[PDB]
């Protein structure tokens, strides 16, 4: 009995939107980041895509502290801040993934040289403390 | 149910073989309740020669013996070896059936091969029963689809976990846990396990349920196969050994209690490995356990299962689910310290529930209280949970000393 | 299907035809340790996959287990399998 | 597009004859290896090497009372 195949719960416009927003939020260009961050901050239909954003954040920080890549982390913390101030989406189902990501950012050692990006590392901790508070 | 007769339109057809052009419908009703009355009187008198001459067949010589009995002239030509043929004629509006008789040359009946000569009636004696059962003499009666490889593997692995011996069971579970290619046989194992846990309702076998829960625990330890899709059959089977009330055949002596904490550990593992925010496995398992525990009228076995699963989920669950209803311990000790009804089974289950509750709430009391704990037991319900908490603090101090 | 997988169960049966329950307590912000989840350089791989199941994801399998045997909507029954084909890698 | 766009597409199926032959071959080899190791471990066993049950276990040869019935007769028909 050959049954039919299932479909993903995202559309291909929504899946392409997720791919563009995540490839813009890794901060290759700053204007691209800033729009993508505003798009995260005020898209009303950004629910039902939020598991894939929370998983992308969480998974990213954990394999991004294996080598202490500060920008990758500063961009992800700005993505968390852009996720939080969106008024439409319901976040406390996903905060159990969000909080240990910001915790490590603040309480972790820096595998990259400390002296050069210490001001940004303090800023990264400052972004992490602000989201945590 | 009703008096069944020949149809009235069958008498208009017969009346036109006669030459009667128009026959009114009250005459046709007058004809068919008489001819169907005379059919039933030769149907039931042919049956008196079928029964008195013991035949149970109703040959055509039974009807000819009954037409001879009713004085009516016989029907010639119905003893030859024939059958029931009919030939449909469509026509331009006249629908009928006929015989289509055939012919044969006369010299081909003079020169037919003759049948063999019959034998005369003789007698034969044989024993039917000799002081008991019948002898065995010949005069008596005699008394998508799995390939064959994996069909045989499925048969041997499932019949090794039904309980003939323990060593073949351990090797079968070590096969299930440590083979690389058991996909394409995962839906069969899930169906087998879920239906076998369902078959506990017809036969309350504790042992076969322990074997099926060890089958699920072996299926979880396989690194190669991914049960996220096929775990749907497994979780109700795992939770079956947690929330049902009769897990035993003899309720008093069977330790349904262990299939309870084993399946509770199993469901904590099945919602640690597989709970995702799209799944909502753990929240939906906690909600079933919670509304089974908070709701009254639930038996002490199912409350034991609910408390066991909730306490195997973790520390924050027993903080925010178990600890509000600690006053329920008083409702438990209503039926333990006090009551003429002593010889019922509601005491062993109640103090099992009590022992599990204070064992799991002792580290929770050790986490959220002062280090002294002077009269915490008095402040606690029944003053026993507090003694258990003091014992737990002592155990934690011993563990720290060991470290 | 009586002769299919679970035939052993069918033969054994002998059937031959053919406030702590408040929603917040369960939100995973109040039930998950963020620090514990992180590897933290001490000695995953999912969610970039498109689809899941429906039964396990949606159905109340928790209700499947008749909590009380005497109060059962369904007693011992054939409970025929569906042969419902899905998943993957499966050739057909 | 996100404002009002929906793409109800299907799932790309595997038509690679090479990887399908490899998958069916490796699954058949693994299930027959698992079956023969399980049957050699839960019965009488022989060994080509001295005290060799973990690696290369042989199911022991049992004599039949009527050997032509298990030899000559077809099993799939």
């Amino acid at each position: 009995r050959l049954k039919p195949r299932s479909i993903h719960e995202l559309s291909v416009e929504q899946q392409l939107y997720y791919k563009e927003i995540t490839e813009a939020c890794v901060g290759s260009c700053e204007a691209k980041r800033a729009e993508a961050l505003q798009s995260i901050a005020t898209d009303p239909g950004l629910y039902q895509m939020l598991p894939r954003f929370s998983t992308f954040i969480s998974e990213g920080v954990r394999v991004n502290v294996v080598q202490n890549n500060l920008a990758l982390l500063i961009y992800l913390m700005r993505m968390v801040k852009a996720l939080m101030d969106n008024p439409t989406l319901y976040l406390e189902k996903y905060v159990h993934e969000l909080i240990p990501a910001v915790m490590t950012c603040i309480v972790s050692r820096q595998l990259c040289l400390r002296p050069d990006v210490d001001n940004h590392w303090a800023l990264r901790d400052f972004a992490a403390r602000l989201v945590a508070q | 149910l009703s008096n069944t007769v020949l149809p009235s339109e069958s008498m208009k057809v017969v009346a036109e073989s006669m030459g009667i052009a128009q026959i009114q419908e009250e005459t046709c009703q007058l004809l068919t309740d008489e001819v169907s009355y005379r059919i039933k009187e030769i149907a039931q008198d042919a049956l008196k020669f079928m029964h008195m001459g013991k035949r149970q067949k109703l040959t055509t010589s039974d009807i000819d013996y009954a037409l001879k009995l009713k004085n009516v002239e016989p029907l010639y030509g119905f003893h030859a070896q024939e059958f029931i043929p009919f030939r449909f004629a469509s026509g331009g509006g006249r629908e009928l059936y006929f015989y289509e008789e055939k012919e044969v040359d006369l010299s081909d009946i003079i020169n037919t091969p003759l049948p063999r000569v019959p034998l005369d009636v003789c007698l034969k004696a044989h024993w039917l029963s000799i002081e008991g059962c019948q002898p065995a003499i010949p005069e008596n009666p005699p008394p998508h689809e799995l390939s064959v490889e994996q069909q045989l593997y499925y048969k041997e692995i499932t019949e090794a976990c039904v309980g003939s011996c323990e060593a073949k069971r351990a090797e079968a579970l070590q096969s299930i846990a440590t083979d690389p290619g058991l996909y394409q046989m995962l839906p069969r194992f899930s169906t087998f396990i879920s239906e076998g846990v369902r078959v506990n309702v017809v036969q309350n076998n504790l042992a076969l349920l322990i074997y099926l829960m060890r089958m699920v625990k072996a299926l979880m330890d396989n690194p190669t196969l991914y049960l996220e899709k096929y775990v749907h059959e497994l979780i109700p089977a795992v939770m079956t050994c947690i929330v049902s009330r009769q897990l035993c055949l003899r309720p008093d002596v069977d330790n349904h209690w262990a299939l309870r904490d084993f399946a509770a550990r199993l469901v904590a593992q099945i919602c640690k490995h597989f709970s995702t925010t799209t799944n909502n496995i753990q929240s939906r398992i906690t909600k079933t356990f919670t509304k089974s525990w908070v709701d009254e009228k639930t038996p002490w076995t199912t409350r034991y299962g609910s408390i066991a699963g909730l306490a195997e989920l973790g520390h924050d669950v027993i903080k925010t689910l178990i600890l509000p209803r600690l006053q329920q311990e008083g409702e438990r000790i209503r039926s333990v310290l006090d009551g003429p009804v002593l010889s019922n089974i509601d005491r062993i289950g109640a103090d099992h529930v009590q022992s599990l509750l204070l064992k799991h709430c002792a580290p929770v009391l050790a986490k959220l209280r002062p280090p002294p704990d002077n009269q915490d037991a008095y402040r606690a319900e029944f003053g026993s949970l507090g003694p258990l908490l003091c014992s737990q603090v002592v155990k934690a101090r011993a563990q720290a000393a060991l470290q | 299907w009586r002769y299919g997988p679970a035939r052993l169960w069918y033969d054994m049966l002998g059937v031959p035809e053919d406030d702590l329950l408040a929603d917040e307590n369960f939100l995973m912000v109040t039930q998950l340790h963020w620090e514990d989840d992180i590897i933290w350089d001490g000695e995953p791989w999912y969610s970039i996959f498109p689809i899941d199941n429906e039964d396990l994801v949606y159905g109340r399998w928790e209700d499947n287990i008749i909590w009380d045997a005497q109060a059962m909507p369904r007693l011992l029954e054939p409970p025929v399998l569906t042969l419902d084909p899905n998943d993957e890698n499966l050739i057909l | 597009p996100h404002t009002y766009i929906k793409t109800p597409t299907y799932r790309e199926p595997v038509s690679d004859y090479q990887v399908l032959r490899e998958k069916a071959a490796s699954q058949r080899r693994d299930v027959e290896r698992a079956l023969t190791r399980f049957m050699a471990k839960t019965g009488e066993t022989q060994s080509l090497f001295k005290d060799d049950v973990s690696t290369f276990p042989l199911i022991a040869a049992r004599p039949f009372t009527i050997p032509y019935l298990t030899a000559l007769l077809p099993s799939e028909l």
